[PDB]
């Protein structure tokens, strides 16, 4: 599916989504916050904070 | 392609009062029917023939006479659950 | 719900819970060979929901998937009236009659698909094996029940298309109005299978409780798509009138 | 103008099919609401062929008869209306058939009134339709004026009308 | 019974004359020597009329 | 004091501001205005009595004061039938005459009485900065307010009672013998969420709670009155508040805005202090009544209303609340928190009870539901009843609609007035209510923002 | 309606409640007489 | 002030006598057993349901009765209602003994009220 | 009559969906906002130029100096809202500009409607709804409202057309 960053999350242990699916083909798993979505949102927030620090 | 109700309107159902499918408002034209006799008829559906409407258990002599008088207005079709499910024969959402 | 009042019950979720009998209960309800007994307040409380996912490969096991209810504590059948008849051989036949015998339920599955289905016990006739002279912990009422279309024939889709009401064509596209398959709405009467494993009988008061598992199709949206297979596991309770 | 030409053809003694077959496809194409410049949208872009498609051929003139032989006229869609109810009137302007929205108190549907359509001229010349689905489809077409077969594949036409260069100008 | 009607009509008339006179008398500091006793008398008579109306209510 | 712009600094359109420091004139204005209030009470009561057809319901005749008297238990019997019309007349007459007296006094103080009272008496003379005197006036009026609450209690308990719409055997005027003094109930009312199903204090649903809460209110008010007579404001209050006549006005304006909003909600939702016998149904009541009316009709027609599913798949007549309770179906699902004397007999522990619905519905409940459904609080401004698309032949607007709309509007404009006077009081205390001083314009001594 | 003895002043009670509106108007009359000082 | 029973005044009483007799029959049959079964919900529902017109009906008996029997019937109905209210109170607090006492009280006062009924 | 014209344009033209009308609405509401905010800002940054509580007579038409503090207003709005006018001339030109441009844009949209060149539909959502009976947006709901208005209003609004719409052809929801 041309997924470029998803394998890099999965390599280090982030393999589940908030939608219940996991790249191991399983379902119903609870990753907690550290799902694919959680990691992506953390990066977005980090980007904002770094931007503000750069401005300062 | 007609869904199923329009196909019923192709039949005798769309021409007169069906004892298996008509809503209770459709009986108001028959004097002395709505609501008691009409509700009794709808409760005791289905009918294979129009004549077994006279065999409603517990029917009354005046009701017997009225049903005989208005036998002409009645037809029997296959009871379509489209028209029947949810007590739509009693209240099809029309006021 | 125990023995409270509505003031105690309101906004608690107890209203959606079928009553339980007791713990020190291993009684049996004696029945006559060929008489029928009324069931007073029959309740079913679902607790587990599974939808049979459809693989795209072929020919491979489909593996029921656990869903989660998006609708709230609105999932229980109750105040159902019925009857249990004892056959000549000893068969026990459970017949649903009326009551709050349906609830629309929407479950979310992993992947984001939401599955509404018409959870019901309507017109359920179920039977045990012959040679039952009692209702006890081995009584299994396995039978069939009807599943009406989730949406009634008075429903209108977002384009005001329906079965006995609404448009029969895509009016927003005047030159392509009659082109769409969803222009025809359908309400097939689907079919379900249910089993009612009685696990607890208090013959003094006539209450019976047990477990159930039901199999039935999901919403088709007036025939828009093929129904999925939904499995419901839960518990049930009812009073059987001995006299 | 089309009706006048057909009436002259009939007044000589031509039959319905011949008289209507004398009508050029160009005049009939002018008599079609999808060619009115007051049917488009501000953001429905491009050629009118991107709307209903490329017109292929005139289907011929439909004539609607109910079960009792009354000749019915389908009320045409005005320029104002994005959508319009299907109504059939007889000679003296009385509704004799329609397509009901609610069916439980339906009285004048194509199904109950037994409306049938026969075509004269064009692609469907000499054919008659009694299946209410076909009759309803052709009544919906007749709402738009003269009916035409369209190539919707070439432009991937979407089904909503465009305005003409007259309207854009 | 006509006495009650007369008393109530008199009370309305006296209410009108009080409503007119009171603000003028309170807002004419020059003519306060002879309008203060008139105010006292009028208040007394108005109260008397109200009492009479109240009694004739039960008397009629 | 002056009576024009040069000598007061206030234009005519703010002329009442000239009264801020003329205590006698201010007292006259207040007493005369109180006369206006009492005059309206009496005159409106007499108008309503004159325009009252006593065999037609109160809410059908645009009456807002007579229901208040009826709720207090005067002139009505079971189901709210008007027994004696004289007590309504007496309430109106007494208010009218007393308004005459109050107006006389207000005119005296406003026009001839002493301009200021401070050199006349220390007791009645006041200064806005005199914190002890202001708390004294608070104390006196708190004692009076507690006494009025106790008057309500005494009427309900020892003077014939109040109208109880929840009375067994039918709504009736009954004497409250056991008010709930239990502070758990009384003050847990104040802690209930102001949202659906809780209804912070709007949900009080029995006259025992109302009377007991009024006993508590009377005691609280009297004790606070004594407390304020015998003390002066503490340091924290002194450091937190603006101490000026306009500041006190603004505080009262905020309080009044709050009370106006509360009253509008109260009349819209509560059918205990506002019995539907006199005020007509609430909107929730009318919606539930329509659902009940068609459940009853269709059930008589033979519909099995427990199992009838509507077009969407939800039960047409009955369904579950999100917490599982059995409730009326349709749009009235939003109104399942409604409780009414005509509907609770059909309610079981789980909500609406199928057995009661199938065999316990009384003809009087059917009549009541039809009446409430057809008197839903919907109506046009020119008093055309029903939904707005209805035609002109039904002259009805619910008294609940009039009271709720009027008091929401008054609450809003008194919030506006509170903002106006609070801001003005602050600015005047700090001394820039007349504009920025060019010499000492504060922003000119501030660092630039960026 | 009003008790029977009082219904000759029925057309007077018809206009009583509207008086405070007249008081509000009278304020402006008084200010107009003084020239809106 | 006829002060005597007559054929036609009895018919005018009857329009209210029928529901009150039905209510008394129900009070003997169903409400007693509801109290006995310790069923407070249904006790309250009964006294607010099928009884929800008892005040109107019995004040109709009283107000439209003989000049001797008017005030007496009114007072008797009032006492019945007081017992009904105390019944509601004893049911809301699950007071079986007090509720049974009040039920006997309401029955006795109702029987006294129907005692002064011609025919 | 104007109200009828307004509702007619909603039902037949979907005029609310028209971007030119939305720019008109933006201009008119912005003009009202500018009027209110400018009036209040001026009235609440006035210089103390008189001794009366009545600040209205502390102004003279021939006075050369500003009657309110532009600097204070600018600081207030910069700290409250983030930005503020600093040029009086730009401020008043803006107060002219906003409502006038709103009127001109709405007039352009009306010119479009004169030829039935409407922003009536979003074709992608129409197609999806036609093939997906579970796709519902506020746009499609508004389309349904327009259909209802047209069918119910046309016979009385356009009497010369002799529209005869039998009761059964009228669109309507359940129970209504
Ligand atoms: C300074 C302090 C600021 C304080 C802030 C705290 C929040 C305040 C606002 C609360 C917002 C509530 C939203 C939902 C309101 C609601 O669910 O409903 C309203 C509730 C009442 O709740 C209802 O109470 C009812 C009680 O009736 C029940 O009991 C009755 C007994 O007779 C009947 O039996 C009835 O049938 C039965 O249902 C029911 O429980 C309803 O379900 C329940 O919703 O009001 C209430 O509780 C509270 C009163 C609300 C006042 C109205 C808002 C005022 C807003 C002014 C805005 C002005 C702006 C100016 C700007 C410039
Ligand atoms: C706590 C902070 C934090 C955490 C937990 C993560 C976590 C993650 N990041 Mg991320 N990231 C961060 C901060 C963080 N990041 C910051 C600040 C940036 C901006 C630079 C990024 C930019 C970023 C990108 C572009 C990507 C990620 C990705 C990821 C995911 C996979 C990472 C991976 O493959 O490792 C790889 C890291 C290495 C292989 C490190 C190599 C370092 C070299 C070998 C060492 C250099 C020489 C050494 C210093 C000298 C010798 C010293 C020695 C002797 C000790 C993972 C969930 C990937 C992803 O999945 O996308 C969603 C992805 O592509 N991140
Ligand atoms: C008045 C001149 C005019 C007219 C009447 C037409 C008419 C037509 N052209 Mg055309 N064209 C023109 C000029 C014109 N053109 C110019 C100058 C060019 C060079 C770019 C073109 C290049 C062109 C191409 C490539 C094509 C056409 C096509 C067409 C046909 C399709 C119309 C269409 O969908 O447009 C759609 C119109 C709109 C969607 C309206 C846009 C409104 C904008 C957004 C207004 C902007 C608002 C503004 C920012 C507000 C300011 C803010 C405020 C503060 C001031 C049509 C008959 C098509 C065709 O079918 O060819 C065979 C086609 O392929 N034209
Ligand atoms: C108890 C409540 C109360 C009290 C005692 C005051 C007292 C005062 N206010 Mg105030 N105010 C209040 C509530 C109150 N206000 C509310 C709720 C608002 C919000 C609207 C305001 C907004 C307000 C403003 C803007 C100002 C005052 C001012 C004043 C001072 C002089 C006002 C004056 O002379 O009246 C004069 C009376 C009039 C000019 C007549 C006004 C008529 C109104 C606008 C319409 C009446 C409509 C009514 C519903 C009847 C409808 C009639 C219909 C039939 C046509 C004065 C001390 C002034 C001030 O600040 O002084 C320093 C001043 O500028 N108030
Ligand atoms: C409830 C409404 C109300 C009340 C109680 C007052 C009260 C008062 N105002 Mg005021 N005012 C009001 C509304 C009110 N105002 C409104 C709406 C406006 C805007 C137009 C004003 C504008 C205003 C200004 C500019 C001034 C006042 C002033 C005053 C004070 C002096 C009165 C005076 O000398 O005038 C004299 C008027 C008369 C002598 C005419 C007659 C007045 C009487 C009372 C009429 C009563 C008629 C009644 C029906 C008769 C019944 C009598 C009895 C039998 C019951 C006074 C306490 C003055 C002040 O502040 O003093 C320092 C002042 O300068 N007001
Ligand atoms: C809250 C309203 C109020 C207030 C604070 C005042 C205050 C005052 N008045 Mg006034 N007055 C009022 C209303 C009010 N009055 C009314 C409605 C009228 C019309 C009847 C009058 C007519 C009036 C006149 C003619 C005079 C005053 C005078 C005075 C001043 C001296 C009071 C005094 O010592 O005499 C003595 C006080 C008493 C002996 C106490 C008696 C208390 C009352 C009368 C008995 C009823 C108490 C009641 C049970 C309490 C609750 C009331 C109830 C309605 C709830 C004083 C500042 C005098 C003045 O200004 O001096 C130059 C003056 O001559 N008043
Ligand atoms: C109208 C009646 C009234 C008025 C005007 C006052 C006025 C005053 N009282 Mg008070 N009081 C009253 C009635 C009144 N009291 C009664 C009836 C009692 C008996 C219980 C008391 C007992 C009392 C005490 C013990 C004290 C006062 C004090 C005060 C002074 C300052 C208090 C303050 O800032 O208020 C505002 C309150 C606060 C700033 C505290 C914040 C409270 C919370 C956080 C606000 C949240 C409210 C919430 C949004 C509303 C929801 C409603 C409900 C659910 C809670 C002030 C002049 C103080 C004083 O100085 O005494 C001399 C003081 O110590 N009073
Ligand atoms: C640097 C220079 C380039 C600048 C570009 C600025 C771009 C702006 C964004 C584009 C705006 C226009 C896009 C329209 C949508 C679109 O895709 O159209 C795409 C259309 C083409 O449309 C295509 O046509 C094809 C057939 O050729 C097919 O039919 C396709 O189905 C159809 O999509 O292109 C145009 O129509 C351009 C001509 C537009 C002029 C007609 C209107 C004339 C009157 C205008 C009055 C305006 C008044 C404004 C007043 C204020
Ligand atoms: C200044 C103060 C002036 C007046 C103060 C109030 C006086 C009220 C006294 C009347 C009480 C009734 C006496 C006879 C009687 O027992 O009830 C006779 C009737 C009916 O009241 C009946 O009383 C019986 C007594 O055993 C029983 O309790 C009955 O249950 C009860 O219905 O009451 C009335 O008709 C009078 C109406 C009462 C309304 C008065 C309240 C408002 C009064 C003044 C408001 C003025 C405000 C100015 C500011
Ligand atoms: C073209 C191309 C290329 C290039 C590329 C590039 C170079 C790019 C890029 C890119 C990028 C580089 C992107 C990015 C991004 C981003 C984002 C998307 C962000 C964000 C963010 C946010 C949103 C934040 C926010 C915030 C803030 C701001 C502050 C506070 C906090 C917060 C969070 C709120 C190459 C060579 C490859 C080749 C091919 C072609
Ligand atoms: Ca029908
Ligand atoms: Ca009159």
């Amino acid at each position: 599916q041309g997924m470029f960053v998803l394998p890099f999350m999965a390599r280090l242990g982030v393999t589940s989504s908030w939608n219940g699916w996991s790249v191991t083909g399983e379902t119903g798993l609870d990753p907690g916050f550290w799902s694919f979505e959680g990691v992506a949102a953390a990066h977005i927030v980090l980007s904002g904070l770094l931007f503000l620090a750069a401005v300062w | 392609e007609l869904n199923a109700v329009d196909a019923k309107l192709t039949t005798d159902f769309g021409q007169k009062i069906d004892l298996n499918n008509s809503d209770i408002r459709d009986f108001r034209g028959l004097r002395g029917f709505y609501p008691n006799l009409a509700s009794e008829i709808i409760k005791n559906a289905p009918y294979d023939t129009v004549e077994e409407v006279l065999d409603i258990p517990g029917l009354s002599e005046t009701q017997k006479s009225r049903l005989e008088a208005n036998l002409g207005s009645f037809t029997v079709t296959e009871p379509s659950i489209e028209l029947t499910s949810g007590d739509d024969r009693i209240n099809p959402g029309v006021y | 719900k125990s023995q409270l009042t509505y003031d105690d019950i309101v906004n608690t979720g107890l209203a959606n819970v079928c009553p339980e009998i007791s713990s020190f209960t291993r009684g049996t309800i004696e029945v006559e060979p060929n008489t029928k007994y009324f069931v007073s307040d029959f309740c079913m409380e679902p607790q587990e929901y599974f939808v049979k996912e459809e693989p795209v490969n072929k020919r491979q096991k489909a593996e029921y998937v656990k869903g989660k209810v998006l609708t709230r504590q609105t999932t229980s059948l109750e105040q159902i009236r019925g009857s249990i008849a004892v056959g000549a051989d000893g068969t026990l036949t459970f017949k649903e009659k009326d009551g709050i015998d349906f609830q629309p339920i929407t479950v979310l599955l992993p992947g984001g698909e939401e599955v509404p289905f018409f959870f019901t016990v309507k017109n359920f006739t179920g039977t045990t094996e012959p040679g039952f002279t009692s209702i006890n912990s081995s009584t299994d009422f396995v039978g069939d029940f009807n599943v009406p279309s989730y949406r009634g024939a008075g429903f209108l889709d977002p384009k005001a298309r329906g079965l006995y009401t609404g448009y029969d064509n895509a009016v927003a596209l005047p030159s392509a109005a009659d082109k769409f398959r969803t222009n025809k709405k359908e309400t097939p009467l689907g079919k379900g299978t249910l089993s009612l494993q009685v696990t607890q009988v208090d013959g003094s008061t006539g209450e019976i409780a047990g477990i159930f598992e039901s199999e039935q199709p999901s919403d088709t949206d007036l025939g828009a798509k093929e129904p999925l297979d939904v499995k419901v596991r839960g518990i049930f309770y009812g009073r059987v009138d001995t006299d | 103008e089309i009706q006048r030409r057909v009436d002259s053809q009939l007044a000589e003694g031509a039959s319905l099919s011949e008289a209507w077959s004398t009508i050029p496809e160009k005049l009939a194409f002018y008599d079609y609401v999808g060619n009115s410049p007051a049917k488009g949208g501000l953001f429905r872009t491009g050629a009118m062929n991107s709307g209903d498609g490329i017109a292929q051929e005139w289907i011929g003139h439909p004539i609607f008869k109910d079960k009792e032989g009354r000749e019915l006229e389908v009320r045409r869609m005005p320029n104002f209306f994005e959508t319009f109810p299907v109504i059939m009137t007889d000679a003296d302007g009385v509704v004799r058939a329609d397509i009901p929205f609610r069916r439980s108190e339906s009285k004048f549907s194509v199904e109950q009134t037994g409306v049938t359509v026969s075509f004269y001229g064009g692609a469907l010349d000499g054919q008659t339709f009694s299946n209410p689905s076909d009759v309803k489809k052709f009544a919906r077409k007749a709402q738009l004026g003269e009916g035409f077969d369209f190539d919707t594949e070439t432009f991937n036409s979407d089904g909503v009308f465009r305005t003409s260069p007259r309207g854009w100008f | 019974s006509i006495v009650f009607q007369i008393a109530l009509a008199a009370l309305v008339l006296f209410s009108f004359v009080m409503v007119v006179g009171v603000p003028v008398a309170y807002a004419s500091p020059q003519n306060w020597d002879r309008s203060k006793p008139l105010l006292y008398l009028g208040s007394g008579i108005w109260a008397i009329l109200v009492i009479v109306v109240a009694l004739l209510n039960f008397l009629v | 004091g002056g009576r024009d712009l040069p000598s007061t600094g206030f234009a005519w359109w703010s002329g009442n501001a000239r009264l801020i420091n003329l205590s006698g004139k201010l007292l006259g204005a207040h007493v005369a205005h109180a006369g206006l209030i009492v005059f309206w009470a009496g005159a409106m009561t007499l108008f309503e009595v004159a325009h009252f057809i006593p065999e037609k319901p109160m809410y059908e005749q645009g009456l807002i004061l007579l229901p208040h008297i009826a709720t207090l238990g005067w002139g009505v019997g079971p189901a709210g039938e008007v027994t004696d019309i004289f007590p309504f007349f007496v309430v109106g007459v007494l208010h009218l005459i007393s308004s005459a007296v109050l107006g006389l006094g207000g005119i005296y103080h406003a026009l001839r009485g002493p301009e200021v009272l401070e050199e006349y008496s220390s007791f009645f003379g006041y200064d806005w900065k005199d914190k002890n005197q202001m708390t004294n006036i608070i104390g006196y009026h708190l004692i009076l307010l507690g006494c009025g609450a106790l008057l309500l209690v005494f009427k309900a308990m020892f003077f014939g009672g109040v109208y109880d719409t929840w009375a067994p055997g039918g709504g009736d005027v009954r004497v409250i013998t056991n008010p709930t003094l239990n502070p758990a109930i009384i003050f847990g009312y104040l802690l209930k969420a102001p949202f659906g199903g809780e209804g912070w204090i709007i949900s009080v649903n029995n006259m025992e709670d109302i009377i007991g809460g009024h006993i508590w209110i009377g005691l609280i008010c009297i004790s606070g009155g004594i407390w304020h007579i015998l003390t002066k404001p503490f340091g924290w209050a002194r450091r937190a508040l603006i101490w000026s006549g306009e500041a006190y006005l603004s505080y009262s304006l905020g309080a009044l805005s709050l009370m106006g909003f509360i009253a509008s909600v109260f009349v819209w939702f509560n059918n205990t202090a506002y019995p539907s016998e006199f005020y007509g149904p609430t909107g929730m009541e009318a919606s539930q009544s329509q659902a009940f009316t068609f459940l009853v009709r269709d059930q008589r027609l033979g519909a099995n209303i427990a199992s009838a599913q509507g077009p969407t798949g939800l039960g047409k007549y009955l369904m579950r609340s999100p917490s599982g309770e059995i409730i009326f179906g349709g749009e009235t699902m939003r109104f399942w928190d409604f409780r009414g004397p005509w509907l609770e007999p059909l309610r079981g522990p789980n909500g609406l009870d199928l057995d009661k619905l199938r065999n316990d519905i009384q003809p009087w409940q059917v009549r009541r539901a039809a009446e409430y459904m057809t008197h839903a609080p919907l109506g046009s401004l020119n008093s055309v009843g029903g939904v707005i698309t209805d035609v002109n032949s039904f002259n009805y607007v619910s008294p609940r609609a009039w009271l709720a709309t009027s008091h929401f509007v008054l609450g809003f404009f008194f919030l506006v007035g509170h903002l106006w006077h609070a801001g003005r009081a602050r600015a005047a205390a700090a001394g820039f209510e007349k504009g920025i001083d060019r010499e000492t314009e504060p922003t000119l001594f501030m660092p630039d923002l960026d | 309606k009003l008790p029977e003895a009082y219904q000759i002043f029925d057309p007077l009670v018809d206009v009583l409640p509207v008086i405070p509106l007249f008081f509000l108007a009278l304020a402006f009359v008084w200010q107009a007489a003084v020239g809106f000082k | 002030i006829p002060t005597t029973y007559s054929p036609e005044k009895i018919a005018q009483l009857q329009v209210y006598v029928n529901p009150i007799a039905v209510a008394r029959d129900g009070m003997e049959k169903r409400l007693q057993g509801l109290i006995a079964d310790q069923n407070w919900v249904d006790t309250q529902t009964y006294i607010h349901g099928p009884l929800g017109q008892l005040r109107r009906d019995m004040l109709g008996l009283a107000s439209s009765l003989l000049p001797k029997d008017q005030d007496k019937a009114k007072t008797l109905a009032k006492e019945v209602f007081g017992h009904l209210e105390r019944l509601d109170a004893a049911a809301k607090d699950r007071n079986g003994s007090q509720a049974k006492i009040q039920y006997q009280e309401a029955l006795a006062d109702f029987d006294s009220f129907l005692n002064l009924l011609p025919q | 009559g104007i109200f009828r014209f307004i509702l007619f344009l909603q039902g037949f033209h979907n005029w609310t969906l028209n971007p030119f009308h939305m720019m008109g609405v933006a201009g008119i509401l912005g003009g009202a906002l500018l009027c209110a905010i400018h009036g209040a800002t001026v009235e609440n940054t006035l210089f103390e130029d008189g001794e009366d509580s009545n600040t209205f007579r502390a102004f003279e038409p021939t006075q050369a100096e500003e009657t309110y503090s532009m600097v204070t207003a600018n600081r207030f709005w910069s700290q409250i809202f983030g930005i503020a006018f600093s040029n009086k001339r730009w401020l008043h030109f803006f107060m002219l500009f906003v409502p006038v441009t709103g009127l001109w844009m709405s007039s352009v949209g009306i010119v479009g409607l004169a030829l039935n060149l409407r922003a009536y539909d979003f074709v992608s959502q129409e197609l999806r709804a036609a093939e997906d009976p579970e796709f519902e947006t506020f746009y499609t709901k508004n389309i349904l409202l327009n259909e209802g208005m047209r069918a119910w209003m046309a016979p009385q609004d356009q009497p010369h057309e002799n529209f005869i719409f039998p009761e059964e052809v009228l669109p309507r929801g359940n129970a209504l």
